[PDB]
């Protein structure tokens, strides 16, 4: 437990115990039990979600910046032709994430509800934890400490605020975030947010 | 001291002073943000 | 730093205020406005006086002494009141940024220090860096008093204290002074002192109409 | 276009009424010298009506058979920054407002005579307060779940 903000007192319901703990929550949005439960849950999926999304936009630039390969432009890449058309693929991922995730919403009601698959019954996921299934979703059997869920929670944060800035950056220039990057490393002095404004 | 701030958190100079600062700022808007009648 | 009810006052033959006691360096009884009734109050104008001192005195150093070396020569500074608008390696607007970013470091650990007096004293990457200050306003450490000088008895602190307020309440004039002496003569200090000491019955103010 | 509509860039009246406006503005202009401030102030409302004109003709809004910009509310998906931005816009503040009345109103009443906190604002409670709207939408709907938005009686 570590503090956001040097002297300002924790939440009394902010107890320490929970992975990624530092006393952040200036708005209260916590301050109900039930939303806590909620809100852990919340940050969980949208960070592991940010993640890969940040990793998809920026290392097949960076791999297409060193000639490596060549690939479109994460906000270029929605335009491209495909086998399967982009409705068609929305569809399919309507459908699968329709099941997936009430699957996922069955557990945070209820801990220990769908454990068990409906088409080989002799299989369950053991009992665990309310964001971490482990087992099937843990091939190689990487033991859940504290320190990996604080890391998790941590690169997981840094990505969100990573695609927050791909967003507006993309709004703003126009361009992509790599080369964003380029232009900045090249003259840092000249190439900042105020001389895009 | 304290009772001035006391008088300054009554409610007719805590709404002047809100509605002051609220017709500064769109009068501003205004100004540099003319005639408009959609949002681009 | 004990209760002087017999100290030299800013009106003499007057009752200082009761919140005015003494125990503070550069005290003279001066509040006729009574700004500091309040015991947080005068805590918070206190920090505030001090700041304000320190401020003033880098500033009055910073316009007097480069425009006093320009007029003999050892140096060819521009003039202070336009300095702002001269073009450097980079535009005004992104220095400014970068102050506020490193400043606002700087002080919103000195406001932690004043909401809450031990708070801020130890280094947040090496532990083993700390502020060895004890008053607020007075951070001490290797950082703020490398000479060691900010510690001692308790007399010759009150002294030393109150040398440092009076020194920052001139220079708090000076620059203002200075400020308004550029609006209303349209040249530099210092020619506006050998002006004045050349002809000082008529090198006044009123030597404008 | 829209119901019988013109855009404001193809119709003669926009046009006519914008040449209208600036000869009026013109006519006035005769009674000063060139070089005098008011003769400076009238330029400054020439520039005005011509920026507003070329504005909405940029914008791509409909204009009637009278030159007159006309709104387009139904839900047109060219049409959405006259009232469906704004709106967004505005049920975003309105409910910020309520949002932090609430809240203040939540918190100051539980004393001994909390109508003293509503004639003299307790306005640190007031600054704690004012920028939990920013994330209004989600605690209004948080409190919907749970129940503590609605009384049961
Ligand atoms: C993470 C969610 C997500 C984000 C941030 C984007 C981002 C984008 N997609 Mg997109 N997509 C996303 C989900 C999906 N897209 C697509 C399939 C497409 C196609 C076919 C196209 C885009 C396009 C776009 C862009 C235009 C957005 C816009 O202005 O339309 C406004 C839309 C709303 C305001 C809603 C934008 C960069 C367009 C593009 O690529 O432009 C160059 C485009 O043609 N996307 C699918 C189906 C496989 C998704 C489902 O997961
Ligand atoms: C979807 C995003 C999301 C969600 C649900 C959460 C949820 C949570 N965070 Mg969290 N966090 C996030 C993003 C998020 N975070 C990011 C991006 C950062 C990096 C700046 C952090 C940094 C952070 C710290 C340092 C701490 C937390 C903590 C917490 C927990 C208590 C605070 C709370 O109720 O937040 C509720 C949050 C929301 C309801 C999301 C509101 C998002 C709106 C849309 C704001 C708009 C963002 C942007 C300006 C646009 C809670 C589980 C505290 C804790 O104890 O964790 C265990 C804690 O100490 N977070
Ligand atoms: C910094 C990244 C990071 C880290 C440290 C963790 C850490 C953890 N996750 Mg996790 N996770 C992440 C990202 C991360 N996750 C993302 C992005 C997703 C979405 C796909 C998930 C989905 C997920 C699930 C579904 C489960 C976990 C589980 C776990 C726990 C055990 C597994 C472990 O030790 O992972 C160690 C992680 C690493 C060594 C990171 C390796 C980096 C890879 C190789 C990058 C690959 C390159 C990339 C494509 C670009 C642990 C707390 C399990 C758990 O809690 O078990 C009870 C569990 O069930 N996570
Ligand atoms: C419910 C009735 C109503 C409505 C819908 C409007 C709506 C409008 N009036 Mg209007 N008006 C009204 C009553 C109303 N008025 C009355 C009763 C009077 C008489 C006093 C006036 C007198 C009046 C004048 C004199 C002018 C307007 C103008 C405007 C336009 C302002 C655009 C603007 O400034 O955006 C910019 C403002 C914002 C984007 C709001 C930002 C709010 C915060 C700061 C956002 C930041 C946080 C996110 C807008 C279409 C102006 C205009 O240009 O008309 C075309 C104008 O000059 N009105
Ligand atoms: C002449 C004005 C003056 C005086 C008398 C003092 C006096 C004091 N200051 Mg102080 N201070 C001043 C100006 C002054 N300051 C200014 C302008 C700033 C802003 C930069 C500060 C910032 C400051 C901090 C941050 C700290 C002090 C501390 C102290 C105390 C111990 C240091 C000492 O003895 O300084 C003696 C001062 C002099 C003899 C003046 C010498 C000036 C010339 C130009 C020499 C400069 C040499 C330099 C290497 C270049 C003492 C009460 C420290 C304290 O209280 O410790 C607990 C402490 O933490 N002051
Ligand atoms: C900080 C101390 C200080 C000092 C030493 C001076 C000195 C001087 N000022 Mg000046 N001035 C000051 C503060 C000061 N000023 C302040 C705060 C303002 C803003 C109101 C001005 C505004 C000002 C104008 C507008 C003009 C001068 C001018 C002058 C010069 C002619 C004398 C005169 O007319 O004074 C006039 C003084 C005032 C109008 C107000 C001064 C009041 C201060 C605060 C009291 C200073 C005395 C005090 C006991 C401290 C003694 C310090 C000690 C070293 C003697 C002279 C070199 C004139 C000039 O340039 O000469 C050609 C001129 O035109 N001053
Ligand atoms: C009076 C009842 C009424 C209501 C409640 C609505 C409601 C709506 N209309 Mg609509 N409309 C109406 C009458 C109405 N219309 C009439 C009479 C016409 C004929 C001109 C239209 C023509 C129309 C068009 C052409 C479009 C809408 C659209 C929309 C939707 C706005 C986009 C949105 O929120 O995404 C959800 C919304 C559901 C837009 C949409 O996408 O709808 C799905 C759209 O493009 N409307
Ligand atoms: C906390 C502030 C607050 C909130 C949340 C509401 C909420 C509501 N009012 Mg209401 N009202 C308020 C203040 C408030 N009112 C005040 C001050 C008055 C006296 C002028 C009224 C007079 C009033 C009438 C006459 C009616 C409502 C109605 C309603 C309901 C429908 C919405 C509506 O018509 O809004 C319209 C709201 C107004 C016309 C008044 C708004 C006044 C300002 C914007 C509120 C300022 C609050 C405060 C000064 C700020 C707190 C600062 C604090 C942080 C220190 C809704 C439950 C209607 C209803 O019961 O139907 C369901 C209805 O008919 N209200
Ligand atoms: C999930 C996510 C992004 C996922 C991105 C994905 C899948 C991207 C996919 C793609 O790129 C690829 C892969 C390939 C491209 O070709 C196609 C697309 C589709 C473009 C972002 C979450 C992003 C989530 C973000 C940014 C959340 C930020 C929340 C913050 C900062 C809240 C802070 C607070 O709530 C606390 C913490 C405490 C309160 O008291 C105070 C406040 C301040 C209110
Ligand atoms: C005068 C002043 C305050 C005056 C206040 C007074 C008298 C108040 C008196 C009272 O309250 C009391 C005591 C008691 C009450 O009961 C009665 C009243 C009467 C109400 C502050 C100035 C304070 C002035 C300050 C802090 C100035 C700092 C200046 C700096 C840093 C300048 C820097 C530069 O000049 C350089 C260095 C180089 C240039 O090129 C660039 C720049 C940046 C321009
Ligand atoms: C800008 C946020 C802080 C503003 C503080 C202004 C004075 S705060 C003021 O203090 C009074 C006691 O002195 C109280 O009686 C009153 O309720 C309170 O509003």
């Amino acid at each position: 437990k570590g503090e956001w903000l040097p002297g300002l007192p924790s939440p009394a319901y902010l107890d320490g115990s929970l992975p990624g703990d530092n006393g952040f929550d200036p708005l209260g949005l916590a301050e109900d039990p039930e939303n806590l439960k909620w809100y852990i849950q919340a940050e969980l999926v949208n960070s592991r979600w940010a993640m890969l999304g940040v990793a998809g936009m920026l290392l097949p630039e960076v791999f297409t910046y060193l000639g490596i390969i060549n690939v479109p432009k994460w906000y270029d890449a929605g335009k491209s032709e495909y086998f399967a058309s982009s409705s068609t693929l929305f569809v399919i991922e309507f459908i699968l994430f329709h099941y997936v995730e009430i699957r996922r919403w069955q557990d945070i009601k209820n801990p220990g509800c769908v454990n068990q698959d409906p088409i080989f019954k002799n299989y369950s996921l053991p009992p665990h934890e309310c964001g971490y299934p482990g087992s099937v979703f843990n091939p190689l059997n990487f033991e859940p400490t504290l320190e990996a869920k604080e890391k998790e929670l941590a690169n997981g944060r840094l990505a969100m605020l990573a695609f927050l800035g791909f967003i507006v950056q993309h709004n703003v220039t126009g361009k992509g975030p790599f080369d964003n990057l380029v232009q900045h490393v090249a003259d840092p002095w000249h190439n900042t947010i105020i001389n895009t404004i | 001291m304290r009772d001035l701030k006391t008088y300054l958190s009554v409610a007719p100079v805590l709404s002047t002073l809100w509605f002051g600062a609220l017709a500064g700022l769109l009068i501003e808007i205004n100004r540099f943000f003319p005639d408009a009648l959609t949002f681009p | 730093f004990a209760p002087d009810p017999n100290r030299p006052l800013w009106f003499p033959g007057s009752t200082p205020p009761p919140w005015l006691d003494g125990s503070l360096p550069a005290d003279f009884g001066f509040d006729p406005l009574g700004l500091a009734s309040d015991p947080d109050s005068l805590k918070w104008n206190v920090q505030a006086e001090i700041v304000h001192c320190r401020w003033a005195m880098l500033g009055a150093a910073g316009i007097f002494i480069p425009e006093l070396l320009t007029k003999i020569g050892i140096l060819n500074t521009p003039s202070w009141y336009s300095a702002g608008e001269l073009q450097y390696f980079t535009d005004t607007t992104t220095l400014f940024i970068v102050e506020l970013f490193f400043i606002g470091w700087a002080e919103g650990r000195r406001w932690a220090d004043i909401l809450k007096p031990g708070c801020v004293n130890t280094d947040p990457i090496f532990p083993n860096n700390k502020l060895t200050g004890t008053d607020v306003g007075y951070p001490g450490g290797l950082w703020f008093d490398p000479l060691g000088w900010g510690t001692g008895s308790p007399e010759k602190l009150k002294e030393l204290r109150t040398k440092e307020i009076k020194n920052g309440r001139l220079a708090m004039l000076a620059v203002m002074g200075a400020w308004f002496q550029h609006v209303y003569t349209g040249t530099g200090p210092i020619d506006n002192l050998s002006a004045h000491l050349a002809d000082p019955g008529h090198a006044t103010v009123f030597a404008a109409f | 276009d829209i119901s019988g509509l013109t855009p404001c860039k193809d119709s003669k009246q926009f046009a006519k009424r914008e040449k209208q406006q600036i000869k009026k503005l013109e006519s006035s202009l005769k009674l000063y010298a060139p070089e005098s401030a008011p003769a400076l102030a009238l330029n400054a409302q020439i520039e005005k009506t011509k920026r507003r004109f070329d504005n909405y003709g940029k914008y791509g809004l409909l204009c009637g058979s009278d030159g007159l910009p006309h709104l387009i509310v139904n839900g047109d998906q060219r049409h959405w920054g006259e009232f469906i931005t704004p709106g967004i816009l505005f049920l975003y503040i309105a409910g910020w407002i309520g949002w932090v009345g609430r809240s203040y109103l939540i918190a100051i009443s539980g004393e001994k005579k909390p109508a003293m906190k509503e004639i003299i604002i307790d306005v640190p409670l007031a600054s704690r307060i004012i920028f939990r709207g920013f994330i209004w939408p989600v605690a209004a709907y948080r409190e919907f779940l749970n129940g503590d938005l609605i009384a049961k009686d």
